[PDB]
DNA sequence: GTTTTTTTCTGTCTCGTGCCTGGTGTCTTGGGTGTAATCC
DNA sequence: GGATTACACCCAAGACACCAGGCACGAGACAGAAAAAAAC
DNA sequence: ATCAGAATCCCGGTGCCGAGGCCGCTCAATTGGTCGTAGACAGCTCTAGCACCGCTTAAACGCACGTACGCGCTGTCCCCCGCGTTTTAACCGCCAAGG
């Protein structure tokens, strides 16, 4: 049929999530991931939703930037493919060790 | 003019910005002209950034500033930019950046 | 607990007055209103105990925006603080 | 439990593309796991200990907004 | 003559406890009343956005050792807050 | 003084008198500035204890402000907590990367 | 004016930051984005020295403007 | 007789991570800080320790940028430095928009 | 795939009021600068 | 020319007395997201 | 390997200079005494955080399969290292100057 060697599906999504509003990572794993890493400093502890909502907001937006500057180490590295030593190399020059 | 925002012919409330600085443990005394002074800067940046928005705005016909809008007019601003640095938006996203390598040639 | 949302709604009628706005629109803009207006304060503070000033006057007010704004945003405001200062001590 | 590996996938592709990256390596997810991880156990420290002062068992998202502040990955929108 | 301040004297009294037999340039003296300023203010700082998001104009010590386990990382921190805390002991058990 | 009152070695009265005339609040408690004076003593006890042992490597009497930014480079939590920060004759960590060093 | 970079001087900045092997066009962006450091740098520090009424730059000055970028210097003071 | 390339370099690395006195000496910076000062408001007097002060933030910074740049070189699969690895770094870091 | 162009049903927003609370008028007094002279 | 001081002056702090706005709540309308043809 | 020889390390040496002791002041910590409300605390009320489930469905997972950027290799060509040769700001100094 109609298969296309590739080159229009992920730039094409990409117009589509850069036309795009709203977030990426659905709620529930990520609230329950939350309470897992809280359940570790103090017990039992409740929350409001919205607060949870600023997370996953600045979560989305620190691995946007991620990204990134990631992209930009991969276009230097004369490559699409990423690296995971590139992600190394942000965060070193980042200073978020 | 009963009000000092009548005799400033502004729009903010600067009572409300003087108790501030009172409530504020930030000098001990507060003179009269800062506040007013401090308000009207703050009156010039909302007018200012509200233009970008407006025309950031009306570029999609819609009647109602979203928070895409927001980040659009900033990102599209210099001073604004490296005003907002290490500042991000709810509901923000990012700007459409589509390197050259990418599109089919 | 007050906002600062008719603000925001005279200034937009001063400006693009067919102007609509969400609720969370509002919200971000008075986050982004008291961000800046914290920042310039606590400037002015170390102003005062960086010179030992028992107060705080208009001119701290200008030059901690010059410290803060860069130069045509900052030019643009201190004429704009000056002109209200002008209007205000006239009456 | 194991919701680090709630992670999936699919949802790191979506990152991926609105942050733009067009090609995926295989390498790459668990260490975007680990990093988004520490990321998260640093900001809900500082929250919980803000809401250890605050002497009140439940954490408001102005705790968090504030909290945020204070690691200078400085959020709006919710107000704080 | 205006008198200047300095806190050499006090964590020189300190070098000395922890190292008898060691000597110290000035400059770096300085440096050290430098960092003792900049942790101060952090903290103070800090205890400033204590009392504005507590509505509360009160300091007490609980308020810095929420404070020092805010800007500090842990281990370091937790010995800090034990040394505080001992001390807060020995002075308020006595006058 | 109260500070040989809690038998510590920092100014109790100059830490509060510099609390006041911060506007750090409206009112000072009794203690607070103890617990604070405290938290330095440890701090500077730590910083300088690293900076006594970097003495030591270098055999050196007098401390100077190179063993002070190598033992900030050295420990873990320190430099994360000074990643901000430079000092005067400070240079950096003696690294190389091996990759470049010849074969 | 700003040619009073050497070539041999931004060599030891390598040096000390511990770099190997050198290019060309380097040493003309080295003095462009060290002019835009100090640009700032001295902007803000004037605009200190503007509001302190006095004719001299204080080294005090110098040290919070490089607060205000968020570049805290210990050693001198501050 | 010649020596060998590359040599040199490494061992006055190693001899240049030793003294942290200023690399860049003090008349010829002096003058291009003044003639920087000259354009806000006509000639202002300096303190010589403040001088020190924008001598040592200048040549730390340099060095610092230095370092992450000779780093994305590394990541690069080269040894030599580009002036688009310090854009790269520069675009990472967000001094230039 | 993109995008445009109809209803529709529809969520928020602006008008509309009443309650209230901070904002305003002004003296005393005081200290907080204003300014100038004088070191340095 | 900046640091110190000292004499000036002068209006903020408060403290009380008078007050129309400021916001919470509703209503009905009104800009608006999508359903779905429907071209390029 | 392997020797010759640059490059660096490292050991008395002395010198000089500032770190540190030291010492006589005076001004803020102290000491003590007197109002006062901020807050530690008791307690009231209603919201909202939590848990649970049934139904819907769109979203993930596994695999089938080609395939095409990533990569190891190659040749190549060029242009920085470096060592040599002259350069020019720069240091203190001083004898003609006139004058």
């Amino acid at each position: 049929p109609h298969r296309y060697r590739p080159g229009t599906v992920a730039l094409r999504e990409i117009r589509r999530y850069q036309k795009s509003t709203e977030l990426l990572i659905r709620k529930l794993p990520f609230q329950r991931l939350v309470r897992e890493i809280a359940q570790d400093f103090k017990t039992d502890l409740r929350f409001q939703s919205a607060a949870i909502g600023a997370l996953q907001e600045a979560s989305e937006a620190y691995l946007v930037g991620l990204f990134e500057d990631t992209n930009l180490c991969a276009i230097h590295a004369k490559r699409v493919t990423i690296m995971p030593k590139d992600i190394q190399l942000a965060r070193r020059i980042r200073g978020e060790r | 003019a009963k009000t000092r925002s009548s005799r400033a012919g502004l729009q903010f409330p600067v009572g409300r910005v003087h108790r501030l600085l009172r409530k504020g443990n930030y000098s001990e005394r507060v003179g009269a002209g800062a506040p007013v002074y401090l308000a009207a800067v703050l009156e010039y940046l909302t007018a200012e950034i509200l233009e970008l928005a407006g025309n950031a705005a009306r570029d999609n016909k819609k009647t109602r500033i979203i928070p895409r809008h927001l980040q659009l007019a900033i990102r599209n601003d210099e001073e604004l930019n490296k005003l907002l640095g290490r500042v991000t938006i709810a509901q923000g996203g990012v700007l459409p950046n589509i390197q050259a390598v990418l599109l089919p040639k | 607990k007050e906002s600062y949302s008719i603000y925001v709604y005279k200034v937009l009628k001063q400006v693009h007055p067919d102007t609509g706005i969400s609720s969370k629109a509002m919200g971000i803009m008075n986050s982004f209103v008291n961000d800046i207006f914290e920042r310039i304060a606590g400037e002015a503070s170390r102003l005062a105990h960086y010179n030992k000033r028992s107060t705080i006057t208009s001119r701290e007010i200008q030059t901690a925006v010059r410290l803060l704004l860069p130069g045509e945003l900052a030019k643009h405001a201190v004429s704009e603080g000056t002109k209200a200062v002008t209007k205000y001590t006239s009456a | 439990r194991d919701n680090i590996q709630g992670i999936t996938k699919p949802a790191i592709r979506r990152l991926a593309r609105r942050g733009g990256v067009k090609r995926i390596s295989g390498l790459i997810y668990e260490e975007t796991r680990g990093v988004l991880k520490v990321f998260l156990e640093n900001v809900i420290r500082d929250a919980v200990t803000y809401t250890e002062h605050a002497k009140r068992k439940t954490v408001t998202a102005m705790d968090v907004v504030y909290a945020l502040k204070r690691q200078g990955r400085t959020l709006y929108g919710f107000g704080g």
